[PDB]
RNA sequence: AAACUGCGAAUGGCUCAUUAAAUCAGUUAUGGUUCCUUUGGUCGCUCGUACUUGGAUAACUGUGGUAAUUCUAGAGCUAAUACAUGCCGACGGGCGCUGACCCCCUUCGCGGGGGGGAUGCGUGCAUUUAUCAGUGGUGACUCUAGAUAACCUCGGGCCGAUCGCACGCCGGCGGCGACGACCCAUUCGAACGUCUGCCCUAUCAACUUUCGAUGGUAGUCGCCGUGCCUACCAUGGUGACCACGGGUGACGGGGAAUCAGGGUUCGAUUCCGGAGAGGGAGCCUGAGAAACGGCUACCACAUCCAAGGAAGGCAGCAGGCGCGCAAAUU
């Protein structure tokens, strides 16, 4: 009531931040940005909770105000800045680059990438419109407006943009057989090949996806993010390759790893 | 920048429309 | 103050409604802009989101359109003659949307003179005003007169439109909301719309 | 020139109120006899009428035309004039400076 | 069959009916262009909407309304309002304690365009959700199915 | 340091009084709206003093009034990121026009058709009244884009009148920033739609319609859809599948108290949503409040007074009194 809220209770925060309940009452309310509040990762969470480079939010503030953190090639001093899917985090002082990719359990993994792969990112386009004297435009999941896109790029396709120039380098059409990632829901974090799309006019479309090991799942069309042409990815996948293991195989692998390593 | 982007898009549009015309001609050939 | 909420209203079944909150700012209403005819007086009201509404209180000039010829000119508003909502909006002469007004015909008539190549029409009493017959007779080359003739070939004005043009007034409809935009614009009545509104005014009188 | 004053209760005289006594006005920003505490705030305050009568504690006067005699503590004393202009246009106007 | 039965002139706002004509090429009322659209979700525009003359600003086919949201159904029970009818929607509500159901109903006041003529009490009508058209009306009749007990 | 300016103060915290399709929950829609900020970010697309423009006013200095307040007056100075009403710069323009000159196809008889040219007119999606393509979209637009005719608000309307330590380039140019600002992008939202679901009561059976009750038409108002309000028109609309009325020691939900299975009770209470700030009502500012650690009244209490007047709102943290069976440290 009476205008926007500026706080976020720690228990009302997104569960994929893996925050604990005894640390405090509040969670870092992510600032407005290119990614939604519930499907982002605030810079403080990444720098403190994941990378353990800082112990408190003050140390995260010191790191960020030393202009050491670059998100998508731009220095970001906001510690609650919302970093999201496919966003590139480059820390030049320590010489490592990360790409925010969901792990198979629906959480943002600490996925280290080579500096060559840190120069671009994949963006799913959200709408294409024509404005201002017949100039086509393109809106991505990253809230980037790219003017003069290729006429073959339509909605639900993912483009590849160079971060330095912010211009489209390549694109993948949304079609069966193309590799994709699920960015929302129960199957969030899973990687597979698109097999079939069911269209429901006036409602949400359903896309069916099959893993490398043949597991088949489905999700709404808005949750589909095509990664590469065919079954090969255009980006580097996390330690797990998008395969979701059942709890039985997870336990079996954990027990085998415990046995082998002492 | 506006002028260069307009020129580059004009060239790309010419290529795209020419290939669309060629595809339509090939389709009507059959 | 003035409220536009629906929770002060009886339910569809007819039962009484008990409010769960007091009046909110976003449910407000404002007094009407009884836009009379007179020298232009427009007040600005700040609205939700910081935007601006133009509450016109007095207007005597509007941008009306002659649809058939596609000739829209800035014209003076003379009178209001029909309101489809309330008679008192004609008696007190308020400018609201979809109200029938009398507008000047001088700009449209002058553009028609710049169009004029028609044969003898209504030129009995004459005018004898010099430097005005240039726009009708003029000196012109052959191909210019050919173009004017080919324009005359497709010149056709309704008898009711002529009868209005003789009196210097035209029937028009306000297609804008003066109390919200500050502008009293519209289009000149033509065709069956003009016939219908003429019957309405005649039956009212 | 009668420039204002305060009545027996110290209430200042508002310029536009055409009365002999005191009135309560809903004052806002841009009015005299009121300084808003927060933006958009308006407060009702008691102010004295601008007409002079005997029920005044002080009446402020401004000398607009000098006479033939100097008051011992008002005219002979020369209170220094300090803090000259700061804007460049004012500087080149006061010292009567040209374009260059 | 006059259309202008109100104090204001009735016309489709999109269609311009004052275009200049030709005297030697006009004998009688030539044509009045009709504005109509096809609503989505596979609903076919009725013939009487395309070739009709009625003016209905709330008509899903010849008006300003857009159909979006719920597609429902019901049976016509009352037809005593101008361009508006009352339909009844029957359903069974599950009571978990007794593992059984109870009959319940809700009446919806829906807008009926003049493209649906001779709709009778008891017919099954398919309604589509639109913006609030009145205090209680939020649905527009999209298709009328004749009852099994009809002629 | 002060003071002007900007921003925040609409979050948070408290309480559960009101409130029984109301709130709320799941679902869906905004193609019916607004949106500070963040992030992309149309930002020489206007065709006849710019090497920097103007009233001011605080702080500061002095004179004061009042028993009294975070009351303020008079006088002397002085700034800007309250605010640009420039077109030296793309200045040759290009495009569409009330037309003084021009040349052609079998011919000296009015012949049907082609391009340049100026005093004289105009040139952007936020603002309303317009065709064929109907650029690109949607299941569906009266979408987006385009074109012509015009308009453009006393209370004007966007296209920049300013700061940052290094000393560097063939009367001039340059690199990083900061702050502004229209407008597009649902980032955060908010608002409005009732598809379904809520306790007891018939010793409540009919209810609603000078006063909108249900619908239609045209408007007003509103950010927008809408009886939201007005005028006219038609009598509708809701009920034993409990309408309407009454009661609740009723805020709703997540949820909590035994496990046979089924259920019965509870949920003021830390999370989500709603409401309120003694009770009503009305407002200013602002993107956002009908805000109360904002204002203006009345009602009920209540503080200081020199009796002229002035100042109030702990259901914030602590603390008091009161109420109590019942709850902590100024």
């Amino acid at each position: 009531a009476r205008g926007p809220k500026k706080h976020l209770k720690r228990v009302a925060a997104p569960k994929h931040w893996m925050l604990d309940k005894l640390t405090g009452v509040f969670a870092p309310r992510p600032s407005t940005g290119p990614h939604k509040l519930r499907e982002c990762l605030p810079l403080i969470i990444f720098l403190r909770n994941r990378l353990k480079y800082a112990l408190t939010g003050d140390e995260v503030k010191k790191i960020c105000m030393q202009r050491f953190i670059k998100i998508d090639g731009k220095v970001r001093t906001d510690i609650t800045y919302p970093a999201g899917f496919m966003d590139v985090i480059s820390i030049d002082k320590t010489g490592e680059n990360f790409r925010l990719i969901y792990d198979t359990k629906g959480r943002f993994a600490v996925h280290r990438i080579t500096p060559e792969e840190a120069k671009y990112k994949l963006c799913k386009v959200r709408k294409i419109f024509v404005g201002t004297k017949g100039i086509p435009h393109l809106v991505t999941h990253d809230a980037r407006t790219i003017r003069y896109p290729d006429p073959l790029i339509k909605v639900n396709d993912t483009i590849q943009i160079d971060l330095e120039t912010g211009k489209i380098t390549d694109f993948i059409k949304f079609d069966t057989g193309n590799l994709c990632m699920v960015t929302g829901g129960a199957n969030l974090g899973r990687i597979g090949v698109i097999t079939n799309r069911e269209r429901h006019p006036g409602s949400f479309d359903v896309v069916h996806v099959k893993d490398a090991n043949g597991n088949s799942f489905a999700t709404r069309l808005s949750n589909i993010f095509v990664i590469g042409k065919g079954n090969k990815p255009w980006i580097s996948l996390p330690r797990g390759k998008g395969i979701r293991l059942t709890i039985a195989e997870e336990r079996d692998k954990r027990l085998a790893a415990k046995q082998s390593s002492g | 920048k506006n002028k260069e982007e307009a020129a580059e898009y004009a060239k790309l549009l010419a290529k795209r429309m020419k290939e669309a015309r060629e595809k339509r001609q090939e389709q009507i050939a059959k | 103050g003035i409220s536009r909420d629906n929770w002060h209203k009886r339910r569809k079944t007819g039962g009484k409604r008990k409010p769960y909150h007091k009046k909110r700012k976003y449910e407000l209403g404002r007094p009407a802009a009884n836009t009379k005819i007179g020298p232009r007086r427009i007040h600005t009201v700040r609205v939700r989101g910081g935007n601006k509404k133009y509450r016109a209180l007095r207007l005597d000039v509007g941008n009306f359109s002659w649809g058939s010829e596609c000739c829209t000119r800035k014209t003076r508003i003379i009178d209001v003659v029909y309101n489809a909502s309330n008679n008192e909006l004609v008696r007190t002469k308020t400018l609201v949307k979809n109200c029938i007004v009398l507008i000047d015909s001088t700009p449209y008539r002058q553009w028609y003179e710049s169009h004029y190549a028609l044969p003898l029409g209504r030129k009995k009493g004459a005018k004898l005003t010099p430097e005005e017959e240039e726009i009708l007779n003029k000196k012109r080359s052959k191909k210019i007169q050919k173009k004017y003739d080919e324009r005359k070939k497709n010149a056709k004005i309704s008898s009711l439109l002529e009868e209005q043009f003789q009196q210097g007034k035209l029937l028009a409809c306000i297609a804008s909301r003066p109390g919200q935009c500050g502008r009293a614009d519209g289009y000149v009545l033509e065709g069956k719309e003009l016939e219908f509104y003429l019957r309405k005014i005649k039956a009212r009188k | 020139r009668i420039s204002g004053g305060n009545d027996k209760q110290g209430f200042p005289m508002k310029q536009g109120v055409l009365t002999h006594g005191r009135v309560r006005l809903l004052l806002s920003k841009g009015h005299s006899c009121y300084r808003p505490r927060r933006t958009g705030e308006r407060k009702r305050k008691s102010v004295r009428g601008c007409i002079v009568d005997a029920n005044l504690s002080v009446l402020n006067l401004v000398i607009v035309k000098k006479g033939e005699k100097d008051i011992p503590g008002l005219t002979d004393t020369t209170v220094p004039r300090r803090l000259g202009p700061k804007r460049a246009s004012r500087i080149r106007k006061l010292f009567n400076l040209s374009k260059e | 069959a006059d259309i202008q039965t109100e104090r204001a002139y009735q016309k489709q706002p999109t269609i311009f009916q004052n275009k200049k004509r030709v005297l030697l090429g006009e004998t009688g009322k030539e044509k009045l262009p009709r504005y109509y659209k096809n609503i989505g979700l596979g609903f076919k525009t009725p013939k009487e909407a395309i070739e009709g003359t009625y003016i209905d600003k709330k008509c899903p086919f010849t008006g300003n309304v857009s159909i979006r949201g719920r597609i429902l159904s019901g049976v016509v029970t009352k037809m005593k309002m101008q361009r508006t009818i009352v339909i009844r929607r029957d359903y069974l509500h599950y009571i978990r304690k007794y593992n059984r159901f109870e009959k319940r109903h809700k009446n919806m006041s829906v807008h009926l365009s003049p493209c649906f003529r001779d709709v009778q009490i008891g017919d099954i009508v398919t309604v589509g959700e639109c913006r609030p058209l009145s205090k209680t009306v939020r649905f527009n009749v999209l298709k009328v199915t004749k009852a099994a007990g009809t002629k």
